């Protein structure tokens, strides 16, 4: 899957796709059709990505109690280190707080998981980017 | 104690939601459609509609109609498609279907594209343009450079946060200088190494 | 692992390490430590390859009931096609007999399989080449 | 009914045997420890004699103390290991210990050392030598060849049935001749591809 389009992130551990919702909240859903799991991803250095919601100009985002939330700029809360580990699977880890290693990631109900709560011993914080449609 | 009989049902729903299977390649995948139902329901499986038997695929496959699921180690790219459990005894036939989504990655740095960007050449004051077109999986951060003035590299263009594909595909050389002529760099980093292709820049006279 | 050095044929069925006795007959130990189960392979041609038990000199071969014996020249009923499935499995398949498919197999028992009753859909016909020790 | 108490005790040795698990990597793993007792006996596991948290490695692992196993998707190199479960109750503790081996696979036409064989050089009537060193998953065949008579190539010395690795290595050119000069190729070819590297000989006059 070449980086230029839009992608799903596909969460192993439930089986959903990272969502960032109209209202500035994000989760997990198993709908492929949704219109707001489409993402774009782009960078402005070697290894670190902005993820960007094409449905509504979005970007994911960390705060500092680890939540998750679509925020309108790019700021630093939106930069996530992108890391692929030959296990085939991709983690996104906060910049901000890489420190602390807050990952993104799902729970098995489609929520989301918060920074404090990840580590690498799960799979919630394991994802794999998919087309959008036929694969 | 005993219970009564009638077609078969779904016992537990919770490990079923799941209905897309997206594994990378030589993962091992398990469906589960865990029955119920009195008399003892029977279980089959078809993939993409058909019936699914041991040797279609190397390495065959483990069924445990105990379990009530289907184990299949070691997955590549000609198992995807949909898995359809068929649950059935005299008063009935449930049913349920995965899909089964193997994905293939590439760790590697960027690939740039053969031949570009392409030498040009041009008349003083003419126009030009050099292509890069990248391959990556990781994300990669594309730019532009010139090796210039003999200290050595100048950036010309970079992808930024919302900079468009064809943006930095491009890079478009207006009115030609002697001064640009030289070499071009489309420059292609990601986490796992950079990528780089050269052209240079004629100008000539006239 | 390289080629030339001699290596442990190792059953994905029950984890035996294909064996050539003494006698002449070919089964599977879980016992590394046995001197009958290290084999040297060696190559003619491109995809053809001759297994030969560096303890007693005697080839792999396949008799034409589809019966493994160890040979003690290598003859025709001893060149075996070696594919690497990228599954990353290898498997032998009886060159003499290879229209009807007649592979290298080791039952779960560790006692050999007959060409007729094996076929690609099976685990005891997967193998994976290991070193002698360590690894 | 209810049996009486007493100190753990496999009730299925036969998915027990089975000590190595070589797996490729990327595959997932299972290694079981099916017991009985009672009081009902608890399980723990160790890797290489230590405690294993699930974030000792990345995906973490489920363990099913229901039925009494271990399993690992995904395996990579840094899993490789011995790993015990250490089943008790109040009255003792049994054991078993599984190895897990991760092999890495590369489907790959050969890999000639890097310049190898070298060109050479010699007064006519001296010796000299060419080496080729290979690299291969596939068994290969290798053999030496000459470029020729100007129709193309001449098998020099080839690999056979119970050819040492020494013979095949060094390719010898004793009392060389003024038609000994040329092109030497050393080639190697595997069930994925083939491959060759060349080496020029100077025959020289005196």
């Amino acid at each position: 899957g070449n980086y230029k389009k839009p992608k799903l992130l596909y969460c192993s551990n439930g089986g959903h796709f990272l969502r960032i919702l109209p209202d500035g909240t994000v989760d997990g859903t198993r709908d492929r059709s949704d219109q707001h799991i489409q993402l774009q991803l782009s960078a402005e250095s070697v290894g670190e990505v902005y993820i960007k919601s094409t449905e509504t100009g979005q970007y994911l985002a960390m705060d500092t109690d680890g939540l998750l939330y679509g925020s309108q700029t790019p700021n630093e809360e939106c930069l996530f280190l992108e890391r692929l580990e030959e296990n085939h699977y991709n983690t996104y880890i906060s910049k901000k707080h890489a420190e602390k290693n807050w990952f993104v990631g799902l729970k098995k109900n489609g929520s989301c998981k918060r920074g404090p709560r990840t580590h690498y011993g799960q799979k919630a914080i394991l994802f794999l980017p998919l087309p959008v449609s036929s694969d | 104690t005993l219970e009564p009989e009638g077609a078969p049902y779904w016992t537990n729903t919770e490990k079923m939601e799941k209905r897309l299977h997206a594994v990378p390649a030589a993962n091992t995948v398990k469906f589960r459609c865990p029955a119920g139902g009195n008399p003892m329901p029977t279980m089959r499986w078809l993939k993409n509609g058909k019936e699914f038997k041991q040797e279609h695929r190397i390495g065959g496959y483990k069924v445990r109609n105990q379990h009530w699921s289907l184990i299949m180690e070691s997955v590549v790219p000609s198992d995807k498609g949909n898995y359809t459990c068929v649950v059935e005894n005299e008063y009935g036939s449930i049913n349920h279907t995965y899909h089964l989504d193997v994905v293939e990655r590439s760790p590697h740095r960027p690939i740039l594209q053969a031949g570009l960007p392409a030498n040009a050449s041009t008349v003083v004051g003419g126009d030009v343009e050099f292509v890069c077109k990248v391959y990556s999986d990781a994300q990669p951060h594309i730019q532009w450079i010139k090796h210039v003035e003999k200290p050595y590299l100048k950036v010309l263009k970079a992808a930024g946060v919302n900079t468009t594909d064809k943006e930095i595909e491009v890079l478009y050389i207006r009115n030609v200088t002697f001064e640009d002529a030289g070499e071009y760099t489309c420059l292609a980093g990601n986490s796992i190494g950079i990528s780089f292709h050269s052209a240079w820049l004629t100008v000539l006279p006239a």
